[PDB]
């Protein structure tokens, strides 16, 4: 789940 | 133990998060209801290739999903959940929240949905080759339209659609159960103030949202087997991650 993980950062 | 004040603050917080991430203004959607695709324009869509129509619809869904991701990130309690559970909830729930949000863009009077600048019927989507799924989605939007949700009710209901403690794969189910319960109290409290608790018994039954999501995944499989290169070349990576098997 690379993309979802990235979206949840910040 | 969420106090009355804490529940009231949770209501406001959920409504705020939704308002900031609702995608299209309701007033704009409603005023556009008079703008309906012509027979010629419908024909044009029906003559599009399967691949182009899927590609367009995949892009539009991904745009909607990005707003739902942001909604989750701004939903109080959500970012406090463990990372695994955040992902589990969004992977299962993102499409379910879009499907619910979609009823805003659905006109029950003529069974049309807002798509690429105008309102069109389910026959607009014929080139997809998944007309039962489209018909089921229209039916679903129609069932929700009969409840005539306010924006605040959509906010609180979609919060519960997302924060679903029954999702398989949750590692900290208790924390999800607790947030889910507080959201239920917020929902019930708001409905009680507005004399709208009657709608609770009329909400989409168990398994309905799951069925629409499963069919979407299945119909994507069918398309992807027939057009593998297009999905790899052109589909949004988020769409592939959420829905490609
Ligand atoms: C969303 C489910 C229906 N959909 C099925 C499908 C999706 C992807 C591949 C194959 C089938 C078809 C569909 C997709 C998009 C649209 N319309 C729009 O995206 C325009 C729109 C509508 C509503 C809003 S909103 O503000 O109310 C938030 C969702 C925002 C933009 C229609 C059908
Ligand atoms: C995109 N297509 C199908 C070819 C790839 S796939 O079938 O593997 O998905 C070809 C094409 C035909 C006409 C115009 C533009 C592109």
């Amino acid at each position: 789940h690379k993309i979802l993980h990235r979206l949840l950062q910040d | 133990y969420a106090s009355l004040t804490e529940i009231e603050h949770l209501v406001q917080s959920v409504c705020k998060s939704y308002r900031e991430t609702c995608q299209l203004r309701l007033e704009d959607l409603l005023r556009q209801r008079s703008n309906i695709f012509s027979r010629e324009e419908v024909t044009g869509y029906q003559r599009k290739s399967m691949w182009e129509m899927w590609e367009r619809c995949a892009h539009h869904l991904t745009e909607a999903i990005q707003y739902v991701v942001e909604f989750a990130k701004r939903l109080s309690g959500f970012m406090e959940l463990c990372q695994n559970d955040q992902i589990v909830l969004l992977k299962a729930g993102a499409m379910e929240v879009v499907l619910v949000r979609m009823c805003r863009a659905y006109n029950a009077d003529n069974r049309t949905v807002f798509f690429e600048g105008k309102y069109g019927g389910m026959e607009l989507f014929r080139a997809l080759g998944c007309s039962e799924l489209i018909s089921s989605i229209f039916d679903f939007s129609h069932s929700l339209s009969a409840l005539h949700f306010s924006e605040d009710e959509i906010a609180l209901y979609t919060a519960l659609v997302l924060i679903n403690a029954h999702r398989p794969g949750l590692q900290e189910k208790r924390k999800v159960e607790q947030l889910q319960y507080n959201l239920e109290l917020a929902f019930h409290h708001h409905l009680c103030k507005t004399h709208r608790q009657s709608i609770l018994a009329k909400l989409p039954p168990k398994g309905k949202l799951r069925s629409l999501c499963s069919q979407h995944v299945e119909r994507l499989q069918i398309f992807q087997h027939l057009h593998p290169i297009v999905v790899q070349a052109a589909f949004p990576p988020l769409y592939k991650e959420l829905f490609s098997t």
